[PDB]
């Protein structure tokens, strides 16, 4: 997946 | 002016392959905040692409929803740019939201792609934004 999400 | 709902931002990230800290851009103001965008490599690997808002504030007590599309432009063709969107409720806890595996890293520096050029990759942020909280009480 694209890591959707903060940052952090 | 600076109180207008939306606005499209980009923001060109230089000596792109050789990208080791995280690299912020110029403010663009829209419901008068400041909207920054943020690229950083992530595992080199992938693409970390993020849109910030009002992050510098020592403030806590605004809040500020929105909707944005960050794209990576695609300077040979534009219909083959790469964006993706968000939604999400912007604070001070939670100044920032986007995507830590954007795209390949191998992707993007791949000359023959079509979004990297003279090492320089262009990102795009369409942002809009309601009506903050907590700010122009
Ligand atoms: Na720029
Ligand atoms: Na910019
Ligand atoms: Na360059
Ligand atoms: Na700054
Ligand atoms: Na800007
Ligand atoms: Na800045
Ligand atoms: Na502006
Ligand atoms: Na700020
Ligand atoms: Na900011
Ligand atoms: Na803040
Ligand atoms: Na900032
Ligand atoms: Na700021
Ligand atoms: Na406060
Ligand atoms: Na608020
Ligand atoms: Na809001
Ligand atoms: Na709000
Ligand atoms: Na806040
Ligand atoms: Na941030
Ligand atoms: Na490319
Ligand atoms: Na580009
Ligand atoms: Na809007």
């Amino acid at each position: 997946d694209p890591g959707e999400g903060p940052s952090t | 002016t600076s109180w207008r709902s939306e606005a499209t931002f980009q923001f060109t990230v230089e000596r792109f392959s050789r990208l080791s800290e995280s690299v912020l851009s110029p403010p663009c103001f829209v419901r008068n905040l400041p909207w920054k965008i943020m690229v950083m490599p992530r595992f080199q690997k992938s693409v970390g692409f993020f849109l910030q808002c009002n992050a510098e504030s020592d403030s806590t007590s605004w809040s500020c929803h929105a909707q944005a599309v960050l794209k990576i432009i695609n300077y040979r063709d534009d219909e083959k740019s790469f964006s993706r969107r968000i939604s999400h409720l912007f604070f001070h806890k939670e100044n920032d939201w986007g995507f830590s595996n954007f795209m390949a890293w191998s992707e993007v520096t791949d000359p023959e792609k079509g979004f990297i050029d003279d090492d320089k990759v262009t990102f795009e942020v369409f942002v809009q934004a309601d009506a903050p909280h907590g700010v122009a009480w």
